[PDB]
């Protein structure tokens, strides 16, 4: 078992920066879930209305808002690369490092290289097949900010070195508030 | 002659998906595919397709199944769907023997009911349910927003399905 401290942003239209406006400047949500191989009964619990969901339901809720916040981040970055645009950078790192968190807190219901399933550890090709629909439903000119990421993992991967979708997307997300914060120099 | 397929997805809930599906060439069965939604198998029971271009093909149909499942998983997410629930796909390309366009066809029935078409005219879906409701509402919008879901499934039947069916 795991406990994992989400940030979740807002489901409602608004700048990235105004809907994480607390987290920016220190409310959200504390997860504790539960696994096992062959049970069925994988479960994960909501505290502080309070739910209980599936492990399954849980994970397509990060993933999902992990895809989202990352395009709405990088559309909102995109827009100064000012004042707000150096604290939206700083936030963004901030950002990153508590996603990072959330990623190893998940990955401890785990702890196995080969047995991570292949459900919950899919590479580029089938993260964005898988989440095309969810992620593209967010967004004005979705299919274009979906492809224009997918290419961008796959620069990351051939930058670097068949591996999960994630951890390209959490070098492509480190990289951006690297660019973003040498660019706050100036 | 005809390209038929036949896709059967029992979802007991939106995280867990058994497919089970068929084609066939004019009369007979030359594909099978069945399985869980992460390791479904796909076979061309005759060697219709070289190695490499059925690679390809089986690239495809997963590419499908991946995106198929995600967009269950939306229309639930964001209108609720009542599981389990089962839904059939029943599509294809029929070629008459005057010399016609090629006739093409994607239906969508959920529970054994009529739910949603293709119509490839204008290539957009429309609901074949009477039956007004959030969810058959919701999933047209989707189908619709798309070229994924107009145009190039549209390209799949016209060209891809046609071709396939005057090579072998
Ligand atoms: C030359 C070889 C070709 C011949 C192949 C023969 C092999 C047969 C295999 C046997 C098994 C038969 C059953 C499987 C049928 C699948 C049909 C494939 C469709 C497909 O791949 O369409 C692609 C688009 O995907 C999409 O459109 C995905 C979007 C999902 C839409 C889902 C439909 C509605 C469901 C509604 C559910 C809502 C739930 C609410 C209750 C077209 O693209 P492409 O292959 O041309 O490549 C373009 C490269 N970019
Ligand atoms: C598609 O068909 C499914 C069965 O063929 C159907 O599932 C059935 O749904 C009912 C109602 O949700 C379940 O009944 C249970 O829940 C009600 C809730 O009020 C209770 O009162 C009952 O006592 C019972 O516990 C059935 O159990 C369920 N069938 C099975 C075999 O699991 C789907 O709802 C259908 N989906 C669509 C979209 O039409
Ligand atoms: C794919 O699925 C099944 C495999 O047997 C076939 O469905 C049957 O079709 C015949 C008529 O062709 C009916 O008599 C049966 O009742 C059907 N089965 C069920 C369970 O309803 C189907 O023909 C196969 N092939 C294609 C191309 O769909
Ligand atoms: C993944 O691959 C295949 C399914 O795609 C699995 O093999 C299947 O085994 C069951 C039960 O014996 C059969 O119903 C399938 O038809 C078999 N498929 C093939 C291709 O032979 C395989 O066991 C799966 N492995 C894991 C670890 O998930
Ligand atoms: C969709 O296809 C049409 C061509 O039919 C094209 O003009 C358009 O740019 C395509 N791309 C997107 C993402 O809409």
């Amino acid at each position: 078992n795991t406990e994992i401290n989400v940030i979740n942003s807002g489901d409602k239209e608004g700048y990235i920066f105004e809907k994480l406006s607390e987290f920016c400047t220190n409310n959200y949500e504390q997860w504790k879930c539960y696994y096992d191989n062959k049970k069925n009964n994988n479960k994960c619990k909501m505290e502080i209305k309070n739910k209980v969901t599936s492990f399954d339901e849980f994970f397509d809720f990060w993933v999902r808002k992990l895809l989202i916040d990352t395009i709405k981040w990088e559309t909102e970055l995109t827009y100064c690369i000012c004042n707000k645009c150096n604290k939206n950078c700083v936030c963004f790192d901030k950002w990153v490092k508590q996603k990072e968190d959330e990623w190893t807190n998940i990955m401890k219901l785990f702890t196995n290289k080969h047995d991570i399933p292949k459900k919950y550890y899919l590479n580029i090709n089938d993260l964005f097949d898988s989440f095309f629909f969810q992620v593209i439903y967010k967004f004005n000119e979705g299919e274009a900010k979906w492809n224009e990421l997918k290419e961008n993992l796959k620069k990351q991967i051939a930058s670097s070195k068949s591996e999960a979708a994630i951890k390209v997307l959490f070098n492509h997300i480190k990289e951006i508030a690297t660019i973003c914060k040498d660019n706050n120099t100036n | 002659q005809r390209l038929h397929m036949l896709q059967i997805s029992y979802f007991r809930d939106p995280y867990h998906v058994w497919y089970q599906g068929n084609a066939s060439l004019g009369g007979h069965l030359t594909h099978v595919l069945e399985g869980p939604d992460t390791n479904t198998t796909i076979i061309q029971l005759q060697p219709l397709q070289e190695p490499e271009s059925w690679a390809r093909t089986q690239s495809g149909l997963q590419s499908y199944l991946l995106q198929f499942h995600g967009l269950v998983r939306l229309v639930h997410q964001e209108r609720t769907l009542a599981f389990p629930l089962t839904i059939r796909c029943f599509l294809g390309c029929e070629l008459p023997p005057e010399g016609s366009r090629a006739h093409v066809f994607f239906e969508v029935a959920v529970n054994g009911s009529s739910f949603v078409s293709f119509r490839p005219e204008r290539a957009l879906w429309q609901a074949d349910t009477q039956v007004t409701s959030g969810v058959v509402t919701f999933t047209l919008q989707q189908l619709n927003a798309y070229n994924r879901t107009r145009y190039e499934l549209r390209e799949f039947l016209e060209d891809t399905c046609v071709q396939y069916v005057q090579k072998h």
